[PDB]
């Protein structure tokens, strides 16, 4: 059943799993048009499929073309997820298959349900958690991989860089969750404390800065304050 | 115009026979039921008073052969039986008719109704859903098991409707997993009436049978059937019309006869208000939404 606070360590075990957001699969600038109506203009999305022990996040980019000519894209938007959930479960060797994908949504669950029919073993899944996975594209390198595609294109990503050289799993995904609840809550101030200190680089090959594992203490608290900041601000308490 | 003769009524039992039913008092002069109409199916059917669990009943067709019930009180129930000897029979059915032993089938001329509800169900097709094959007639119960509820234990005491399960691989074409999921006509037209029902009348037979069984027995395995059948036609972006229109007086004539009280037990809110409400057929099924809207407004 359902992923919850009470089941959390099951994402830290030796059973694979993935984790699916399918929150920026379809996204829109709506505007004026000339007559004074309303439209949208899709720009490219992404499928942001994370296995949380490994940090392997398969970041399949959804281009604008996907959707020409086709109605009712929040429901298709859906199906192509799962369409292409099911196609990277296929394309894995077997033993690196999945025996649990989490949707952070529960409208994915009978879509997904339905693509995954030839994978009866693989466990379907809903948490309760509230998960920032939203902010992936407030990750640079991550936007910038989805604004510039021409193409459908998978990229493959380490989202906790070299952390598990030192930290476990757990308190990498804690990080990770932290890192992006700041973001998803402050952009502009999450990204400031990040690059606030010049001598501190994202080396080409990593999403986030090379902070020591004091800087980290340091980071970590700067983003819990935004966190608690913008929350006695949403609510003045 | 047959007749069903009883041995004898050895035990208090309410006793049905169709959309009828009867108290019938321990040891009470009761002979059986005669002028039951020749050309529909009948179901006989019975709920003890001092045991009101287990309704349990049997399904007959008079045209088949001479079926009398017979308290048996080693199983504590009664059963149907066929009598061979022809003359033994029309002996026994004279008998009880001169004595007035008998029930009347109570058919008022101008009344419809068992046509309406049975117009589609045929013994032989009964007979495929209820295995016994040495008998002519099949026993059904309130605790009998569906094929599909025994999938997620006897087999041989098990109700075989067809499996209808909309996240299967049957219900859902490879490459066609959202247009099958959000539109059932393939699954309807292809894999159900072309592939297994052959045609809409076998398909109403058992839509009709499951019903009944359902009513009847309170049988919950069959409330599933009757829904899932429904939920499949309404669910279809293309279904014949003549489908719809016949699909449309089967309901009325099925929620016309539910008794008011057990709407609560008997009906799917979910089913009733996406088939009403949301459906492809959400505007096919006038007659029926009318019978809902004015006897069940709670439920929607």
């Amino acid at each position: 059943g359902a992923m919850n606070s009470s089941n959390y360590a099951e994402l830290f075990n030796n059973d694979i799993k993935l984790f699916v957001d399918d929150t920026n699969v379809y996204r829109v600038t709506v505007h004026k048009t000339f007559e004074g109506n309303v439209a949208t203009k899709a720009i490219n999305g992404c499928i942001f499929t994370l296995n949380p022990k490994t940090g392997h996040l398969f970041l399949k980019i959804i281009h604008t073309s996907v959707w020409a000519g086709q109605k009712r894209l929040s429901q298709l938007a859906k199906w192509k997820t799962a369409e292409e959930v099911s196609a990277l479960v296929r394309s894995l060797p077997k033993e690196e298959q999945p025996k649990q994908i989490i949707v952070t949504r529960k409208a994915m669950l009978d879509p997904l349900e339905v693509h995954m029919l030839d994978f009866p073993n693989i466990a379907i899944r809903p948490t309760e958690l509230r998960l920032p996975f939203s902010a992936a594209m407030s990750i640079d390198k991550l936007s910038d991989v989805v604004m510039k595609a021409t193409e459908p294109q998978m990229v493959l990503f380490n989202i906790y860089d070299d952390w598990l050289d030192r930290i476990s799993s757990y308190t990498a995904f804690s990080r990770l969750t932290l890192l992006l609840r700041a973001l998803k809550t402050n952009e502009e101030s999450a990204k400031m404390i990040l690059l606030s200190d010049p001598t501190i680089t994202i080396k080409s090959y990593h999403l986030w800065p090379s902070f020591t594992d004091e800087q980290w203490i340091t980071i970590e608290s700067q983003m819990r304050d935004l966190i608690l900041t913008e929350y006695g601000r949403k609510y003045n308490v | 115009m047959n007749t069903v003769p009883f041995t004898s009524a050895p035990i208090e039992v309410t006793i049905g026979i169709d959309q009828y039913s009867f108290n019938v008092k321990e040891n009470q002069p009761f002979h059986g039921i005669k002028d039951i109409p020749i050309g529909h199916v009948h179901v006989i059917h019975f709920q003890h008073a001092d045991n009101s669990s287990m309704r349990y009943g049997y399904w007959f067709d008079c045209r088949m052969g001479n079926f009398y019930i017979q308290y048996d009180p080693k199983d504590g129930l009664y059963k149907m039986m066929e009598e061979r000897d022809g003359a033994k029979f029309e002996n026994i059915v004279h008998n009880f008719k001169e004595r007035q032993m008998m029930v009347s089938y109570p058919k008022i001329d101008e009344d419809d109704t068992w046509y309406n509800l049975t117009e589609f169900v045929q013994m032989d097709k009964i007979r495929k859903i209820v295995r016994k094959d040495e008998n002519q007639f099949s026993y059904v119960d309130s605790s009998m098991t569906t094929v599909q509820e025994n999938e997620l234990s006897d087999p041989a005491h098990s109700l075989n409707y067809t499996v209808i399960n909309f996240k299967s691989r049957e219900a859902i074409r490879p490459g066609h997993e959202m247009e099958d999921f959000l539109d059932k006509s393939y699954y309807l037209n292809t894999v159900m009436l072309q592939g297994i029902f052959k045609n809409s009348s076998n398909y109403f037979g058992e839509l009709q049978f499951a019903f009944l069984n359902a009513m009847f027995f309170g049988n919950y395995g069959s409330s599933l059937q009757w829904h899932a059948m429904i939920e499949l036609i309404c669910s279809s972006a293309t279904v014949p019309k003549h489908m719809l229109d016949k699909l449309d007086e089967i309901l009325y004539y099925q929620i016309k006869t539910l008794p008011e009280q057990y709407s609560d037990i008997l009906l799917n809110e979910r089913v009733w208000n996406i088939c009403l409400y949301s459906s492809f057929q959400k505007n096919s099924l006038h007659n029926t939404e009318k019978i809902m809207e004015n006897k069940y407004p709670e439920l929607l």
